[PDB]
């Protein structure tokens, strides 16, 4: 699995033929050491390729790995702005704030245009995630009207409409861990859906997807929010380790290399 | 025992008549026995018949291939027993069982020996471990009885091909792992080896 | 290097004023102020080797009969608490590195001699290693009996 | 061992008393004249072979090597010599492997005692006893032992304890050399 | 899978022969192999890929997004709707026949993993089965079914030799 300026654009021939099926086998797996012999490389194409991988996981229910692809991105130093940089600090947000409630904090390798020209001009994503930490909805749709504008301006639509879904999931989540058996019209109040009917269709999408498990009660008017009863002791979950631990054996061995390499050459 | 064996094998083989009817029922009521495989191929208990001499014969029969529910069936046609010949037919039980399987449940144990508790069950199995007749252990979690070693009731003419058949996986099955512990002594020493001579290379040329 | 020496220390009223190292090794920096000072209280010997002995002839005769106990291996449930031991001391020793990487040894004027303790990431690693290589080594022990018993059934 | 030259029948006798203490002795001969390529010495075991209807323990020459182990001819050099030894490979791995591959070789000659003792009874050379069989019955039926659902919940938990401490023991070593690289890199490379 | 290798040699046609524009009866294949194995992601996104005057001229691909598009709603009752409407005779018929399956499939393991009281009422419309038909064959599994209220209640030393040498030196 190695990179180069063809791997970069084969992620551009995605975008506009919407497939993602023939970017699964070159993405699955993690990329190390580019291909090198004679110049082949550009610094607009390592910027270029994280910012148009992390819109593939994104769409393919991947947040774990849309995190790290758009991370890359933004620790990349510089000296001025550019749409690249612009567009991956705006994504950075809309992406944590569905895994998580707070946006994660950047590294101390991380660029200093980030932090001084990209923040002051991302005001509409920054006061995004001040709402989210306290869990509303009625001032979350007050936001998307009012930040109309700035999302058109910057090809960002779509991609804030996740949101809006992820505050109510985040709700019954966060109720599993509060109360336990919680009736059909009590729900209705603090994740506000108008009515039982509506909270019965929205518990179930969830159990679909593999979000949250739990258990329907019609016939006393309620519904149980119960864990997951998985102790991790099936004979399938040792060979999850064991392949795991057969690629860090790998990536130690190559670091090993590229040590000699330096020491031969003379340093100072 | 082992020297009682001996010699009802021996007064067996001199005499005959009357005197072969008698010598059944002073083999079952003396402890110590607890084969009757070389007693029941012998043509002298075949020849008892017509009356009370046919009970002594299917009663030795129902003490090696039978159990104790088997007993309990025909009790007016065999005859009766006392307080030390009633207490022998439940160790034959036990070891029958394990003949099959390797573990019985409890659940078993309590209908054919007929019993209420766990106790009363285990009081006759755990009287065959300081005569070393039956050995083995006690399980609580799962409510089994995984006997280790028992009595062959016989002297094992039909299940002997297992004797043979266990002993063979182990002996044959630890040339398959000595091959794979050996194989994995070279991988690792070679490592070591490859590891010192690529470590010492890279090093010199640095001065140079 | 095979390190062995035989020394003797001379009694009250036989030492000498003055005697160097007979038999100096390496000492880390702790401790070497101690050698120049009690090396005169004793002296080394030149040691030597013949073949004799006779303990090393009845443990056959032995093993003939306590070889029961030899195979008594499992060692993931002997010094369990010291595997689960090693790991509090592992997170003191990582708690040390982190403070290590942001000073640095490495100042204006002076460095590689500001801190006491250095190196500590490349000390840190083999203390990590040795819970996962002792961890890893009871298991060898139980797995190698499953294959050899466990693997036999029956008919 | 025992100083001469060519086998006599009287070293016969000496060498049955020797196999009452253990099960696989050696005899060594020591001969003034040539015999080998090196040092002229020479190993014999004992091996009992019938002649002409009367069973004699004769013997059998090996071809003997020099040190297979890289931990034990560390500490031989160094008594012959008296002086110092060279530094090479320890071979800790080689170390602990020992109490494994022993192990199955001391195994693998106790089911070999049992099995031609019990698969004789069958066939005709040990005469049939029902004692014997009745001892031995029993004895490999215990086979395998603990092999139910409470050793199968215990056996698979206890591999995932020490599973999951490989994992993070295995991302420590990779960070050593990493750090190692990254401080070689950021400076000849890389100047901010 | 069986039917994961139809689609896996279906996509390696599509970007090979054609130079631009596909052809329609392709089409067909990539968006009834996506609603099988309940991927709504790469089925939504194929759909917009075919310009606009394919679907136009071919009015057998508006049939198969019919289907697909109660899929992302998520509606047990309007699945069979769709599929007993617009149907074609070449190779969606073999491919939309097992469509049909993993409906009744999928209904099962949301169904016992999230409704422990459902009502019968309301189960006849998620398994596509009539009510007479509903509670008859789930008395054969073992599901309780109560009377007078119409409630159902459902529901290695390989490895290890060689992570010691490799940490040791």
């Amino acid at each position: 699995n190695q990179l180069t300026s063809i791997h970069a654009d084969l992620c551009q021939l995605c975008l506009l033929a919407k497939c993602f099926k023939p970017a699964l086998p070159y993405l699955d797996v993690d990329m190390m050491d580019i291909c090198k012999e004679n110049g082949a490389y550009d610094a607009k194409h390592f910027l270029c390729y994280y910012y148009y991988g992390g819109m593939i996981y994104t769409g393919l229910k991947n947040f774990e790995r849309a995190l790290y692809f758009y991370e890359q991105a933004i620790t990349t130093p510089a000296m001025a702005v550019s749409h690249i940089m612009l567009e991956s600090y705006k994504k950075y947000i809309l992406v944590s704030l569905i895994l998580l409630g707070k946006v994660q904090q950047l590294p101390k390798y991380t660029s200093q245009i980030v932090g001084r020209f990209i923040k002051p001009l991302s005001n509409a994503y920054h006061e995004l995630a001040q709402v989210y930490s306290t869990n509303n909805p009625s001032e979350l749709r007050n936001l998307v009207n009012k930040h109309s504008e700035t999302f058109t301006r910057d090809n960002n639509m779509g991609l804030v409409k996740q949101c809006l879904s992820s505050l109510y999931k985040k709700n019954i989540q966060r109720l599993t861990k509060t109360f336990l058996t919680l009736s059909l019209q009590d729900m209705a109040s603090r994740v506000q859906l108008s009515g039982p009917q509506e909270a019965e269709k929205y518990v179930l999408h969830m159990i679909e997807d593999g979000e949250i498990f739990a258990s329907i009660n019609q016939k006393d008017g309620m519904v149980s929010f119960h864990d997951n009863p998985e102790k991790y002791n099936n004979p399938a979950m040792l060979h999850n380790i064991d392949q795991e631990m057969l690629k860090c054996i790998e990536l130690d061995e190559r670091l090993k290399a590229m040590d000699q390499e330096i020491t031969v050459n003379p340093q100072f | 025992s082992s020297n009682l064996l001996e010699q009802f094998i021996l007064l067996a083989k001199g005499t005959s008549g009357s005197a072969l009817t008698a010598l059944i029922s002073q083999v079952l009521e003396a402890p110590g026995v607890y084969v009757f495989g070389e007693l029941l191929e012998l043509a002298n208990v075949q020849e008892l018949a017509e009356g009370a001499n046919a009970a002594y014969l299917q009663l030795l029969n129902l003490f090696a291939y039978g159990t104790y529910p088997d007993y309990i069936a025909n009790k007016e046609s065999l005859p009766e027993l006392s307080t030390a010949q009633q207490n022998k037919l439940k160790h034959l039980t036990i070891v029958s069982l394990a003949s099959r399987m390797k573990c019985i449940p409890y659940s078993v144990l309590l209908k054919d020996l007929e019993m209420r508790n766990l106790r009363e069950l285990e009081d006759l199995i755990i009287e065959a471990v300081y005569t070393d007749i039956i050995q083995g252990k006690l399980d609580q979690r799962n409510q089994l009885l995984e006997v280790d070693f028992c009595i062959g009731r016989d002297i094992r003419k039909k299940d002997i091909n297992n004797i043979v058949k266990t002993l063979h996986e182990w002996c044959d099955g630890c040339e398959a792992v000595l091959l794979g512990i050996e194989q994995q002594v070279l991988r690792a020493n070679q490592y070591k080896e490859n590891h010192n001579r690529t470590q010492q290379q890279v090093e010199a040329e640095v001065t140079n | 290097k095979v390190n062995l020496g035989a020394f003797r220390t001379y009694p009250k009223g036989y030492k000498p004023p003055d005697e160097g190292p007979s038999e100096y090794q390496t000492i880390p920096l702790n401790k070497i102020e101690d050698f120049g000072v009690h090396c005169k209280q004793y002296y080394a010997l030149e040691v030597s080797y013949f073949k004799s002995s006779l303990d090393r002839k009845l443990l056959e005769l032995l093993w003939n009969k306590y070889w029961v106990n030899t195979l008594s291996s499992s060692s993931l449930l002997t010094n369990a608490d010291y595997t689960t031991g090693q790991v509090f001391d592992l997170s003191e020793k990582l708690e040390q590195s982190e403070a290590q990487l942001g000073r640095g040894s490495f100042m204006l004027g002076l460095e590689t001699h500001d801190r006491k303790s250095e190196d500590k990431l490349a000390k840190a690693t083999r203390d990590s290693c040795k819970t996962t290589i002792e961890a890893i080594h009871g298991l060898m022990s139980q797995v190698i009996k499953d294959k050899l018993f466990n693997q036999i059934n029956i008919s | 061992y025992t100083t001469g030259g060519p086998p006599d029948p009287s070293d016969i006798h000496v060498h049955k008393q020797v196999c009452e203490i253990i099960e696989s002795p050696l005899f060594l001969k020591l001969n003034p004249m040539t015999k080998h390529t090196d040092l002229p010495v020479s190993v014999f075991e004992s091996v009992i072979d019938i002649i002409n209807g009367e069973a004699t323990m004769l013997f059998a020459e090996l071809t003997y090597t020099l040190a297979t182990e890289e931990a034990e001819r560390i500490g031989v050099d160094h008594v012959a010599r008296m002086t110092a030894t060279g530094s090479g490979e320890n071979s800790t791995v080689a170390e602990h492997l020992i109490a494994q591959h022993s192990a199955i070789k001391m195994l693998h000659s106790r089911v070999k005692l049992i099995l031609e003792y019990v698969k004789a009874s069958e066939a005709g050379e040990v005469p049939f006893n029902h004692e014997i069989l009745r001892e031995a019955y029993a004895l490999c039926h215990c086979l395998p032992v603990l092999s139910t659902d409470k050793f199968k919940t215990d056996f698979y938990d206890q591999c995932n304890d020490v599973g999951l401490m490989a994992y993070l023991g295995t991302i420590t070593k990779t960070c050593n050399t990493m750090n190692q690289f990254v401080n070689k890199f950021n400076v000849l490379y890389d100047r901010q | 899978f069986s039917f994961k290798k139809l689609l896996d040699q279906c996509e390696n046609q599509e970007l090979e022969a054609p130079g631009g524009i596909a052809t329609p009866p392709v089409y067909g294949q990539l968006l009834a192999l996506y609603l099988l194995h309940n991927d709504m992601n790469n089925a939504r996104y194929l759909w917009k890929r075919i310009p606009p005057a394919i679907k136009s001229a071919n009015s057998e691909l508006g049939g198969i997004w019919s289907v697909g598009q109660r899929i992302w709603q998520r509606d047990f009752p309007g699945i069979y709707t769709t599929i007993n409407a617009h149907q074609w005779s070449e190779t969606v018929q073999p491919i939309m026949e097992a469509l049909r399956d993993a409906t009744r499939r999928r209904a099962f393991a949301l169904v016992s993993q999230a409704y422990t009281s459902i009502i019968a009422d309301d189960f006849a419309a998620f398994v596509g089965l009539p009510v007479e038909e509903a509670v008859k064959g789930i008395l054969e599994q073992g599901w309780q079914a109560d009377s007078t209220t119409r409630m159902v209640l459902p529901r290695q030393l390989a490895r290890l030799t060689d992570y010691v040498a490799f940490l040791e030196n």
